């Protein structure tokens, strides 16, 4: 009743990563297509000629499980807005190769990040990728919900968190993504993956992600507590938004490591299950009305 | 000037009557270019042009341990994400006979001359996934005596009736783009409910190597198609056949239609208006093949029994990009 | 070489001499059907990276990101798996056997570092962490979420448990202290200046360090002074690593992703220049038994030796 | 990728302005390059690369009865027209001092290196009219100590108020095409009825010859305008700064305007959506420089006050054709 997948930023064998995930409940598999640590030069010799293979080959896996349980990620050292000229030329290259053997693969979606306020270069290659060549591959933005500058910790002596009222300061991700998605006119490929903190923002901020295109939101594993047995589940505020979220059937994407080391990782997922079967179940409009959901019909005349 | 998807390839490489028909023309190719008494002496340098995932690479290897005669291959591919699949083959599997090389094969720079080159660059009407301007930009790098497989192929014609097929293409019509554009370009199709109103002449063919010293892949060619019944004309099917070596040949020409391959439908020519035609008289059809150094396309035009406009002039409708 | 791995992974990542003379080497897979790393130690330095002739080898679930000698048996791996994996060295060192491997970090273990006890290190990431470990009692004992982007480089003070370098793509390089309430200390030039991508603490004085940023220039911070006394562009390209020889007057080793190795003296001047590596390199360790010998390894799978005047 | 009509070349070949300029950036190069005890031993081999009907090639002339230094004359021209014209010139007139050359500069095999190579490829915003390209594809011919005329080129934006030139934009949306495709390009224009919102800022400057090892003539700048009154943001007004040589320079940049110059009227690319700005916000325009080894074309977008959409993405609406 609710589909879910994994975020690794780890595969070392494709086969039985995919094979254990899939175990342990999930429907896709958020991964690498590079190795993230694999740096490619693309202008300067020597760097330029490194021999091949410049990744894994495509025959590990069937059309079938590219097509349906396998989302790219933009490898991390990618950063297309460098300040850099040779590091944004570098990211330049390396996002066409990136979003191209995607588009190979013929993978359903690719997870793009948002963790800047200045994405006008990132913005403008994917607007080319999406206008070269026809494809209707998805583009997931990773854009989470509190900037990890006003996420971290109180600890630097000389530069504190300035405590005061920030109205238009803490809703400052969401413009990220609007500026990004206006310079891309709008396009149906470009959709946002929400990603979420332990600490929640004020409810205003998360009044902005209402209207917007939300396939996926990332639970990452720190924001789950743990109760009686030994079980990890979340606080009632995180449950509102959960529920809010499922109204709008979007795919849930759990990250990083198990930090409930005793039990597995099924037991996050089981958790979503339970929140999901249990939701105030759907009413007489909102039954006869399910399929209908922001279907446009032109004005028909009676008369 | 865009890069086949791997599930694309996927497909294509399941059609074994295609790789069966590759692996004897090398097979033959072998046995006459190096005699019994050189078998272990004369190593044959092979080079697949537009290698792929490399089936036709497999099948050199295969033609090899049939024909017991040495060779060394190299694997050009433009396409850089068959090249990962490649290199990722080259070394778990090939090793150091099969070379790769990351490159386009008009731009390549060769160590050595070769021997053989093997290329599948047809598409349904032989030169309009343009092979001929791959080889021939590529041919400075075979040797003065090698062979190319193919050596031939031929594309043919023949006028088709389908008031079926004639609304298909109508209703392609899409904003934002000369509103009769639909008509002015080729549409490969697996034709069904139609009537073939004459048997297939030939257009156009191609040798390779081109020995000529003034290099011209423009063509012009008059066709006239006896007609034995009233009629309309919607268009006009093409098809080919191609030499790859000797006797062993590719064809989706109804007629001689290689048995079970399916790597290649039919394309289609269409005409804006359906030209009524009357037993006895004669079709004429006219095709030229036009390019400047950036694209190649079609025009084409019916001057028998009535004329039509000149379909695609300029290449404004339909062209294939170098 | 019993047990071990038949073949080593083309990617050469970390390589650190003992006291001995013997040299460990990390390498990671970063392309191919496998994305795993294994661990090496050469008794015989001038053999590497040869896989035959090496005194003992392992294979890692996941490749090796940053590595470190922990005494003469303990060797620290950060994981892409997100673990920290201490691995002693054997009774005959022969074998290489898994003493913990704890999954703490949410995405790649990017930089470790020892502390000056060699009871404790801490770990950077990407997932913008920083840990203080026992390796002891196999346990984090603090996590500092100081950065607002992926920690690139964490280098531990010479001489004290309590200090340690960190340096982020935010910008930030932190000064460290365990015993404030608010450990980290915001340092640098006058300006923004581009982002930092590697650490080294001066060897005689806890007062200097070196940082190299990504436009492939070396800087000297003294940390009272708190202003950039010296600089010079060294590089073409990124530096990812920087060592000082254990010499008197301590020459500094400077690695970049342009394939060089550079070798400049207190002032920061040119003594040295190899390009001997057609790929990035990736690490450097001056022999202790020859002061004068330097050994760099790169993602060429080049084990270059180097003397240095 | 067309050729100049006669009565185009005629206009231009009557701003004396500039071919003065042109005339001086000569008469100062040969005295800077060969001595006056080397004035009749030393002969300069000069050549004008896109010579056109030949105001250049007279100016060359012009400029050697001035220093007294002897040149020899290439007349590079790709358009067989003008190649008509200059030929009828060469024979009547200047004779073998001239040769006469009907090719593309990227193209032509050169007999000999030249000292100086004199172009006037320049375009209303600088690099737009290809200058680049053409004079990169044909420096290898140039003396490893030669001068390019001109040295150095300058683009200049500046934003503009003109609800009067977005509408004559608006009004420029033709049948079968995107229907904002008219905002996704430049138009050359003199500017009259409008209001210049900020300083012009430089966008773009390459230089002549192109020491640079990894040549790359594709370019990303970002521009931020502080703007002193309430206004809507309309378009962008594109001018440039050329160095001929030393201190001798054309410009239509309003401040440094060399007098009397007509051959060129400012740019303008447009916004599709006007943007209101308010006294003392800052206009964030960004700029791409973008190329194939077919076409070169401007992207273009607002990023503050507000983010507009990227203009001309894959120069789907406009593109210069190499
Ligand atoms: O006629 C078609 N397309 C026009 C094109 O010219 C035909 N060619 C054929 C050879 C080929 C070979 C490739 O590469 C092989 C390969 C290398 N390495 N690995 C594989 C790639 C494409 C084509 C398309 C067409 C389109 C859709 N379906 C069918 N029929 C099959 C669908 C199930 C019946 C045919
Ligand atoms: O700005 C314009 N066009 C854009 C273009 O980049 C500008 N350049 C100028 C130099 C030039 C020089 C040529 O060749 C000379 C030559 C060689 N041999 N013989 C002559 C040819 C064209 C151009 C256009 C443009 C368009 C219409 N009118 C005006 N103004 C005048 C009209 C009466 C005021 C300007
Ligand atoms: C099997 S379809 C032909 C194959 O050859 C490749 N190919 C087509 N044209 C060229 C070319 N000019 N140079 C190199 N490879 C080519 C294509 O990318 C494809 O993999
Ligand atoms: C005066 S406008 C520039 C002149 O140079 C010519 N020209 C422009 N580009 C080139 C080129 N690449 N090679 C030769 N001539 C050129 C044009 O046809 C025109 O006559």
């Amino acid at each position: 009743r609710v589909s879910s997948g994994r975020d690794l930023n780890c595969v070392p064998e494709i086969a039985d990563t995919l094979g254990a995930v899939a175990k342990q409940g999930f429907d896709f598999l958020c991964m690498p297509v590079f190795h993230p640590r694999f740096k490619r030069e693309f202008i300067q010799e020597p760097a330029k000629n490194r021999p091949g293979p410049q990744t894994r080959s495509d025959l590990l896996l069937s059309g079938r499980d590219w097509n349906t349980l396998i989302v790219g990620k933009l490898s991390p050292w990618i950063r297309p807005d460098s300040k850099v000229e040779k590091i944004r030329r570098n990211s330049e290259a390396a996002m066409l190769q990136e979003l191209n053997f995607g588009a190979y693969l013929g993978l359903p979606a690719f997870l793009l990040p948002l963790n800047q306020e200045d994405n006008t270069n990132l913005a403008r290659v994917l607007t080319n990728h999406i206008h070269t060549g026809h494809h209707s591959s998805m583009f997931w933005m990773r854009v989470p919900l509190v900037a990890p500058e006003d996420l971290r910790d109180d600890i630097i002596e000389n530069a504190p968190t300035t405590h005061t009222e920030e109205y238009s300061g803490e809703e400052k991700t969401w413009m990220w993504w609007h500026n990004f998605r206006t310079l891309c006119d709008y396009s149906k490929r470009i959709a946002v993956a929400l990603e979420i903190g332990a600490d929640l923002p004020s409810n205003h901020v998360i009044d902005r992600w209402l209207g917007e295109p939300i396939k996926a939101a990332i639970l990452p594993t720190s924001i789950f507590l743990t109760n009686k047995k030994g079980f990890p589940v979340l606080s009632k505020m995180h449950q509102r938004l959960i529920f809010r979220l499922l109204k709008l059937e979007v795919q849930f994407i759990i990250t990083g490591t198990n930090h409930h080391s005793e039990k597995e990782f099924c037991s996050y997922l089981q958790y979503l299950e339970y929140l999901s079967q249990n939701r105030p179940p759907p009413n007489a409009y909102e039954l006869f009305a399910k399929g209908y959901e922001d279907y446009l019909q032109s004005p028909l005349q009676p008369l | 000037m865009d890069n086949l998807e791997s599930q694309t390839y996927e497909v294509f490489e399941k059609d074994p009557i295609k790789y069966s028909q590759y692996q004897q023309a090398i097979y033959k190719c072998l046995l006459d270019r190096v005699p019994e008494e050189e078998k272990d002496t004369n190593v044959q340098v092979l080079m697949v042009l537009g290698a792929g995932r490399g089936p036709l690479v497999n099948a050199s290897l295969r033609a090899a341990k049939q024909a017991d005669r040495r060779i060394k291959l190299y694997a050009v591919e433009k396409n850089p994400n068959a090249v990962v699949t490649l290199e990722n083959w080259q070394f778990e599997e090939w090793g150091s006979q099969v070379t790769v090389v990351s490159s386009d094969m008009r731009e390549w720079v060769a160590p050595e001359k070769a021997d053989i080159i093997v290329s599948e660059l047809l598409g349904s009407f032989a030169d309009n996934e343009l092979s001929p301007e791959c080889l021939d930009g590529a041919q400075h790098f075979l040797k003065d005596d090698g062979v190319s497989i193919p050596g031939e192929y031929t594309s043919f014609l023949a006028p088709i009736s389908s008031s079926k097929l004639y609304n298909e293409v109508r209703a392609c019509r899409e904003k934002d783009r000369d509103p009769e554009a639909q008509f002015e370009m080729p549409y490969v199709v697996r034709l069904h409910n139609f009537h073939q109103l004459s048997a297939p002449q030939p257009c156009f063919t191609f040798s390779h190597p081109n020995r000529d010293p003034m290099i011209d892949n423009n063509r012009y060619c008059t066709l006239e198609f006896p007609v034995e019944v009233n009629t309309v004309l919607h268009g006009f099917a093409g098809y080919f056949e191609t030499v790859l070596y000797q006797d062993i040949t590719l064809s989706i020409r109804p007629e001689t239609h290689s048995p079970g391959m399916f790597s290649w439908f039919p394309i289609l020519f269409p005409i804006k208006q359906p030209i009524t035609v009357r037993e006895g008289q004669t079709i004429c059809v006219r095709f030229w093949r036009c390019s400047n150094s950036k694209k190649v396309w079609y025009e084409w035009a019916v001057t028998a029994p009535v004329c039509s406009a000149i379909h695609n002039p300029t290449g404004r409708s339909y062209t294939i990009g170098l | 070489p019993p047990n071990a791995p038949a073949c080593m992974e083309r990617q050469l990542e970390a390589a650190r001499y003992r006291s001995d003379g013997a040299l460990l080497l990390g390498a990671s897979s970063l392309s191919g059907r496998c994305w795993a790393g294994s661990l090496w130690l050469f008794k015989d330095p001038c053999a590497a990276p040869n896989e035959g002739f090496c005194s003992a080898g392992v294979q890692t679930e996941a490749g090796v990101a940053d590595l470190t000698w922990v005494g003469e048996r303990g060797i620290l791996v950060a994981s892409d798996s997100g673990a920290v994996e201490l691995w002693e060295l054997d009774e005959n060192e022969t074998l290489i056997v898994s003493k913990f491997c704890k999954y703490e970090h949410d995405d790649i273990v990017s930089t470790v570092s020892v502390l000056s006890s060699g009871t404790q290190a801490v770990s950077g990431s990407k997932d913008i962490c920083i840990k203080v470990w026992d390796l002891a009692q196999q346990v984090v004992l603090s996590s500092y979420r100081a950065h607002a982007a992926q920690v690139t480089c964490v280098a531990a003070s010479p001489h004290k448990d309590s200090v340690f370098l960190s340096c982020s793509e935010d910008n930030r390089i932190l000064l460290w202290d365990t015993r404030c309430p608010k450990p980290a200390s915001q340092i640098g030039c006058s300006a923004p200046g581009y982002l930092p991508t590697s650490l080294a603490w001066h060897p005689q004085q806890s007062e200097v360090f070196v940082f190299g940023d990504e436009n492939g220039t070396v800087s000297l911070v003294d940390t009272k002074s708190t202003s950039c006394v010296l600089s010079s562009a060294v590089h073409s390209q990124c530096v990812t690593g920087l060592v000082f020889s254990p010499h008197s007057v301590p020459f500094l080793a400077s690695l970049s992703e342009d394939c060089s190795l550079a070798v400049l003296d207190s002032s920061l001047s040119e003594l040295f220049r190899s390009q001997a590596h057609r790929d990035f390199v990736r690490d450097a360790t001056w022999s202790p038994l020859n002061h004068s010998l330097l050994t760099t390894v790169g993602w060429d799978h080049q084990v270059v030796h180097h003397v240095v005047p």
